[PDB]
């Protein structure tokens, strides 16, 4: 068994949904597609053709890494199978297909697990695997209703315009940034080490105006490094003040 | 040569003393916190030639087992097996956990040539940890930080990134001081010019006429160092780098 | 001095007291709070702690309060007087044990457990009898209590401890002697010795206590007398090379050595233990001679006589590289022998050979004295005596019971 094998199967449930915030529209309109079709299968089935496939999750970063975990936190405790995009393009290719028939074989014993394929923005050995990635998702024999979607940083448009009216749809946006969307990610990151809830997070969370997800992640992280380099007990913003500030200005100045 | 020898630095040798110092070593303040980020810190510096570097790793030195992963010479001056050599000092580094994995010289894309790009991205891949967790800590020095390609920076750099400032003549007076206190001279022998006699040098060289130093200097049967006879063996290693 | 410069965690008592079950791992938890002496947590956990173990177990627990209280004279009395003539018999004979453990110049307790002494077939005093003349014997040529261990030693029951505690006490009070002395004690244990050639377990521990009376080195006649009187059938000739054992204790000697390389191929597999074990006392100096080539062989015990010729030093990289090795066995004799000079010979590089013990387990052995590993990893006779008579702990769990009252242990 690779190690690909058994780092696939997803465990220890990641962030959850408390992190509503911002950008809700669309973080519904995926949220209705991998929870309501798998939840509800009846009313899908009777209520017409079939259910809605998916949708796609390109542009900026912002908060990725969170959005997916929260798709993997909110599930019916029957957890699925994701795929990340750097085991495609690597050394000694062809075995892309034996990949994407095995997990494919294994959606079968889990009977008709949800496949995801993560970061794909990671030149026959790319056209194989995309033409045959699209004749494995887009065709019927694993199955076409377990989960189509494709969250990452660029979309590397090959074929997406002619490949694009089909089953695929629902062209959208990632997330993006608010001033008050952050005080939910700081709620999750309360689920870290006991910090002291004297600390408002509103007054954290207004004196970094723009901030990514990525960039409050290096808050809560650099934070965290800088908290246990300063050899303490308990965390709070009067000693890392200056890791605050300078992690969010000094990388405010290119990013 | 020891983490305290050296001068001028005292705050960049004790952050990466404090910082890969603090797994497996005093849990007091490490296992309240459970942070736990498994990268480890980045050396880079313009010198190089590992004598700095070196003695900037050298604090793990202290009480560890000795394991250092020099460069990737061994890896292309053999054949393309690939990433299998760095699984096997991976699971010799499973086998020996109280260890600290330090990398020197990093000449993979500085200097068959295909193979470099696949075995760097399958070393990023083994090294930012598909399988495994904050086992052993991972030290990357070489001649430049940009020589490290993007790739290797967002998935191989999480902990922490430092700055080796230009050496202004006080690393090289302490690495001289560290030099001169051990032998036996006076103050007549001109520092500047033998610091900076051929363009700049911290400590190799210097090391290497302290080594010729003490046996030409041994040759003459006198613990003196003579004023033309430490000039007179500096001549060799001014005169070898610059004919050819 | 001890309690204010020092403090140590409760998570040792809380962890190492709770993952403790099976009667056994709770006798490993009698040794960590029975060697113990600052905080007194687990020492007063409640009660029913003693009652149920076993009844070796009944004996170590009961002793376990006196090893445990080696100060405060004054309130060793009012704090040991519980156990004190209960109605258990191993709850008493265990309490005197405790009175002679928790001091040595008090001898004031002598009186009420070695005045009567009149059992002669099985009574109380007989493990009274244990706890007192050992406890006695590690408070001690005093006739005062000689004369009453000539009965002792002429009643020979069929307890092996007795003659256990009694040929070490005597020992013990015997060592130190000008030239030793070959009178009717060494002689009347030698011809009771040889009165019967059974429990051959008598004729291992009594050359422990002769060996110890052969102390007086300078060249004196004991071991020539020996060799003359002693030689006979191999059980009173392995005696006799437990003698040259005892009786080496360093000099300008190397006879010894071309003599220890000739009669190390002997076909007696326990000489080659005991005299090849004497390697740990001879050279005990000149440690950079003690590794030698014994791990290369194929006995069956020789990897033991080098585990144990490790010892107790500071445990250099060349030691810990032995245990390396050593600590990979198949047999649970080395697999259980390991982990005391494991332990012993290191007192963030201590707890990880026992993770390595972890990874290596995951029987009850193995367990109990893993667990007296993970505490104890944190030329006098007194540290000398007890762990050679510890070299014979391959038998009963009878001698568990002496297992735990080792004072060779700071």
């Amino acid at each position: 068994d690779p190690t690909v094998t058994m780092m696939q199967v997803e465990e220890k449930p990641d962030v959850t949904y408390s992190d509503v915030g911002g950008c809700k529209e669309q973080i519904e309109k995926l949220r209705e597609v991998v929870e309501t079709p798998l939840l509800h299968p009846e009313r899908f089935v009777n209520l017409g053709i079939e259910p809605p496939k998916g949708v796609l999750l390109f542009g900026p970063p912002g908060t990725g890494k969170t959005l997916c975990a929260r798709a993997v936190a909110n599930r019916t405790d029957a957890c699925f199978i994701r795929v990340i995009g750097s085991e495609l393009v690597q050394k000694y290719v062809g075995e892309g297909a034996r990949m994407v028939r095995e997990l494919f074989e294994m959606a079968r014993t889990k009977k008709a697990c949800l496949i995801f394929f993560d970061e794909i923005d990671a030149d026959n050995e790319v056209q194989r695997t995309m033409l045959e990635l699209i004749n494995q998702l887009d065709g019927f024999d694993p199955r076409g209703n377990i989960k189509v979607l494709m969250a990452t940083n660029r979309p590397d448009t090959l074929d997406p315009a002619l490949m694009r009216p089909g089953r695929l749809d629902r062209k959208i946006e990632f997330s993006l940034p608010d001033l008050e969307g952050r005080t939910h990610i700081f709620k999750i990151h309360a689920r870290s080490m006991s910090v002291e809830r004297d600390i408002r997070f509103e007054l954290l969370a207004r004196l970094c105006p723009n901030s990514t997800g990525a960039e409050i992640r290096s808050v809560c992280t650099e934070a965290g490094m800088f908290a246990i380099r300063a050899r303490r007990k308990i965390a709070t913003e009067k000693d890392f003040l200056e890791a605050v500030n300078k992690v969010i200005k000094s990388y405010a100045k290119f990013s | 040569e020891t983490y305290a020898d050296i001068g001028g630095l005292d705050n960049q040798i004790q952050e990466i003393k404090e910082s890969v110092e603090l797994p497996l070593t005093h849990p007091e303040y490490y296992e309240e916190m459970g942070i736990k980020p498994p990268k480890g810190v980045i050396l880079y510096g313009p010198p190089g030639t590992g004598k700095t570097l070196l003695a900037k790793a050298v604090a793990n030195q202290t009480s560890a087992t000795f394991l250092r992963v020099v460069g990737s010479e061994l890896i292309q001056k053999y054949l393309g097996d690939g990433p299998k050599l760095v699984r096997e000092l991976f699971r010799v580094a499973e086998e020996h956990a109280p260890s600290i994995v330090f990398i020197d010289e990093i000449d993979a894309i500085g200097t068959g040539e295909r193979e470099i790009q696949r075995t760097m991205l399958e070393l990023l891949n083994q090294l930012d940890g598909f399988d495994s967790r904050g086992d052993v800590k991972v030290i990357m020095a070489t001649n430049r930080i940009e020589t490290l390609d993007p790739a290797l920076i967002r998935p191989g750099r999480i902990d922490r990134k430092i700055e080796f400032p230009l050496p202004d003549e006080k690393t090289k007076k302490r690495i001289f001081q560290i030099h001169t206190s051990r032998m036996t001279l006076a103050d007549d022998v001109t520092l500047d010019d033998l610091i900076m006699a051929k363009d700049d040098l911290s400590g190799a060289d210097i090391k290497a006429i302290c080594t010729e130093a003490g046996l030409m200097a041994l040759r003459e049967r006198r613990m003196k160092v003579t004023n033309e006879d430490f000039k007179k063996s500096k001549e060799n290693v001014l005169y070898k780098k610059q004919e050819g | 001095d001890d309690i204010y410069k020092t403090h140590l965690e409760n998570n040792r008592f809380g962890g190492s007291g709770s993952q403790v079950d099976s009667a056994r791992m709770n006798l490993a938890s009698s040794f960590v709070n029975g060697f113990v002496n600052q905080d007194k947590l687990l020492t007063d956990d409640g009660n029913k702690w003693l009652y149920k173990n076993k009844d070796h177990g009944m004996l170590s627990a009961a002793a376990s309060l006196g090893m445990i209280l080696l100060w405060d004279v004054d309130g060793g009395l009012t704090q040991i007087d519980k156990y004190l003539y209960s109605s258990e018999d191993y709850i008493k004979s265990g309490a005197l044990l405790a009175c002679g453990i928790v001091n040595s110049g008090v001898r004031n307790e002598c009186d009420p457990a070695l005045a009567l002494l009149s059992d002669y077939v099985l009574h109380n005093s007989n493990t009274m009898r244990l706890g007192s003349i050992f406890g006695l014997g590690l408070a001690y040529n005093r006739e005062d209590v000689l004369t009453l261990l000539l009965p002792v030693m002429g009643d020979s029951k069929s307890s092996m401890e007795v003659a256990g505690v009694t040929a070490l006490a005597c020992g013990m009070i015997a060592v130190g002697s000008c030239n030793g002395d070959v009178t009717s004690t060494i002689l009347q244990t030698i011809m009771e010795k040889s009165e019967t050639e059974l429990k051959d377990t008598y004729a291992r521990w009594l050359p422990l206590g002769l060996g110890l009376n052969h102390l007086g080195k300078g060249e004196a006649i004991e071991a020539i007398l020996a060799a003359l009187e002693v030689v006979s059938e191999p059980f009173r000739s392995f005696a006799n090379t437990l003698v040259d054992v005892c009786a080496y204790a360093g000099s300008g000697n190397v006879l010894k050595v071309q003599q220890l390389l000739h009669i190390c191929s002997e076909h007696f597999d326990s000489k080659e233990k005991e005299e090849d074990k004497d390697k740990k006392e001879k050279k005990d100096k000149d440690k950079k001679e003690a590794p030698a080539d014994m791990g290369a062989h194929q006995g069956v015990a020789v990897l033991g006589i080098a585990l144990i010729a490790m010892g107790e030093e500071i445990g250099a990289e060349m030691a810990l590289r032995t245990f390396g090795h050593l600590l990979r066995y198949g047999e649970p004799t080395l697999r259980r022998a390991v982990p005391l000079a494991l332990a012993l010979i290191s007192v963030s590089h201590d707890a990880d050979p026992e993770v390595s013990y972890n990874s290596i387990f995951a029987a009850r052995l193995a367990a109990m004295l893993r667990q007296l590993a993970q505490y104890h990893a944190k030329k006098g006779t007194l540290t000398l005596c007890p762990y050679h008579s510890d070299r014979q702990l391959m038998s009963q769990v009878a001698v568990a019971g002496l297992l735990t009252v080792l004072v060779s242990f700071l």
